[PDB]
């Protein structure tokens, strides 16, 4: 909006707070939100 | 007899048993048909009958591979029979009122209730 | 690291730019053409989905060498003890 | 109906312990021969050991040395443990086995050219739509071949594919997903774990160069943001059963999933026969 | 003798196929019968228990999305974050 | 033998558990002293269940 650039080709999301000022093109990749959590370590055979 | 198996496999294994007996008999004769067939059968079903033994080293190799084949067959049969006795039908059932089968049933789901009761008011009093 | 849960707030990506510009229709048409033709499928197969080790949920493992010690070391100890007992027996047999 | 696992009989007990048990056979055979030295033969010993490890099926003759009995007993213990563990591992693998769809995707050999294969890989789609146009331009020959099995309704196509007259279907992703999730059971699946090709989306067509587009787009984005659409999805576009790692069952152990053992047996028998024939000239010479 | 009985009783348990001899009385027959039954049942129980242990897997928390009670009501022993000034913080503030 | 082993293996998977105590009428609560292991249970005083 300050005239410094002309394109934001980048991972830019689409919502309603931004779409009132700049015009978005058709999406080139769909996605959502998702949690990421560490996983534990499995067991073994112990004493055969 | 054939729940964890197929008939074609039974016929194939019988033919293979007879072919192996014939092969061992021919190998022994070239350099004992009853001994070969009884040995093969006794190996297959794990029976103590039969006192025959092979002579050539090649026959030793066929005996070893025959024992391995019988062991793997028995183990696979037992494991598959065990696997069939636990994994049953999924048997899906209604979860409650949030199951989609209740919201919009077309023709193959009719559910009713007792007329003029305390549950009819509950449904009528919610949009 | 593993990923769980289900997607929410499913809003796609986009190429931002100012409100008044002459590139809008052509840029949208070019992106749609690249989607329909199949270029993005090739792009994804090279940069984002070359695949690595899987995680799964059950992961039935194969019985490796991790259980060997308590069996083959036992066998080695048993054969050593058998040698010792054979020596003891061959020593005692002379006496009686 | 069934599961694919041609390597089931070899999947457990990877080929790292078989060599260990083999060298164990040779080393204990050598030590037993040495112990018995102070009518014996190494062939009888190895035959007895190999027969003992495989459920004692072979009726071999037992030795007489007192020290040999201890080795025989400990080997019997080892073999019993071996067989028990192998059976348990095979059962565990058989229970947890999964399934994979036959076709990897649209760009595959089974779809590119069916003339040089088994009886024709029948498929089709409903004409007069975007799917026909998308298919035609990219692969002309597939459109040329596919123009023989075209239905006139989704329900009719599903009914025909249910009875086995058809074996594949190509249509929009949303309606296919809804039909798969809301049928009599879910014996129907979509290839790939939720796979989509040429993902475009849906929309609300408006007249050209109108003054309504901004407000409608802003309203739709507000609906997305406010959280008043996930409940809509749950209400109107939900299913019963989930197609995620089902692994229902398998049975009858057909030769397709077990031919490896008979192939190996035939190869071993052929090798033994060939070497037995070859030994004759050496014996004569 | 003592040695023959010991060898027979060890071999029947271990399935070794060794030893020469057999009982003579009509009660030692039943004793050997129940001994063999004991060996078979112990081996079968061992195999079944090992198979059962090699299948069952203990579960874990495995947060099931945004409706999980761990996220909705937070305690002092569960901290989850996100990158500041993004499209995620906007979505978590525009709602009530 | 194969069927017996398979059935035992299948059954061991299904095996559930039974609660240690039947209820409040169990003899363990009625006669706590005459048990080799010392049974002990506690409640928060000055409430309603205690009364």
């Amino acid at each position: 909006l300050s005239g410094q650039a002309d394109m934001i080709v980048a991972p830019l999301t689409i919502n309603n707070e931004r779409a009132q000022y700049i015009e978005f093109s058709k999406p080139f990749k769909y996605q959502g939100l998702t949690i990421l959590v560490k996983k534990e370590i499995p067991r073994s055979t112990l004493d055969s | 007899f054939m729940n964890p198996f197929q008939s074609t496999l039974w016929l194939l294994v019988g033919l293979s048993v007879h072919v192996v007996a014939v092969m061992l008999y021919l190998l022994d004769r070239f350099s004992t048909l009853s001994s070969a067939m009884w040995f093969s059968w006794g190996v297959l079903l794990n029976s103590g009958i039969g006192e025959g033994a092979p002579r050539s080293f090649s026959a030793r190799i066929l005996g070893m591979v025959w024992a391995g084949f019988a062991m793997i067959i028995v183990a696979s049969y037992t494991a598959n029979l065990a696997a069939f006795l636990v994994l049953d039908r999924p048997e899906e059932r209604i979860t409650g009122i949030n199951d989609p089968r209740l919201r919009n049933p077309s023709d193959k789901f009719i559910y009713a209730t007792v007329k003029q009761s305390s549950v009819d008011i509950y449904f009528r009093r919610q949009v | 690291l593993v990923t769980t849960g289900e997607l929410f707030f499913r809003s796609g990506f986009g190429i931002g730019m100012r409100k008044d510009s002459p590139w809008k229709q052509q840029v949208s048409l070019s992106i749609l053409k690249s989607h329909e033709n199949g270029f993005m499928e090739d792009l994804d197969k090279t940069w984002v989905r070359y695949q690595e080790c899987d995680s799964r949920s059950n992961a039935p493992a194969t019985l490796t060498f991790e259980n060997m010690a308590g069996v083959f070391m036992i066998v080695a100890g048993g054969i050593v003890a058998g040698i010792f007992l054979i020596f003891i027996e061959i020593a005692y047999k002379s006496r009686a | 109906n069934g599961t694919v696992s041609p390597s089931a009989f070899l999947e457990p007990f990877s080929a790292d312990v078989w060599v260990m048990m083999f060298v164990m056979l040779l080393i204990v055979s050598a030590v037993a021969v040495f112990v018995f030295e102070y009518s014996f033969t190494i062939g009888k010993a190895i035959w007895l050991l190999w027969g003992l490890v495989f459920n004692n099926s072979v009726p071999v003759q037992n030795p007489k040395g007192t020290t040999s009995k201890i080795m025989v007993s400990v080997w019997a213990f080892f073999a019993v443990i071996f067989l028990a563990s192998y059976t348990a591992n095979l059962a565990a693998f058989m229970i947890q086995e999964e399934y994979v769809d036959q076709v990897s995707g649209l760009s595959d050999k089974k779809f590119q050219r069916p003339n040089d294969f088994s009886p024709p890989f029948r498929f089709g789609t409903v004409p007069n739509g975007s799917t026909e146009r998308n298919i035609r331009n990219n692969y002309a020959e597939m459109h040329a071949y596919m123009g023989k099995f075209n239905q006139r309704g989704v329900d009719d196509a599903l009914l025909s594919l249910k009875t086995g007259k058809l074996d594949a279907f190509i249509y929009d992703a949303a309606v296919l997903n809804y039909m798969a999730g809301r049928d009599e059971g879910c014996k129907l699946v979509t290839i790939g774990s939720g796979k989509v090709f040429a993902s475009t989306g849906y929309g609300i067509a408006i007249q050209k160069d109108s003054g309504w587009k901004r407000q409608v787009d802003l309203a739709i984005l507000q609906l997305f943001g406010d959280g008043e659409m996930e409940e809509l999805e749950a209400l109107w576009l939900t299913g019963i059963c989930h197609n995620e790692k089902n692994e229902v069952m398998s049975s009858q152990l057909d030769i397709d999933n077990m031919a490896g053992v008979f192939y190996m047996l035939g190869a071993a028998m052929a090798l033994s026969l060939i070497t037995f024939i070859s030994e004759h000239l050496f014996y004569w010479q």
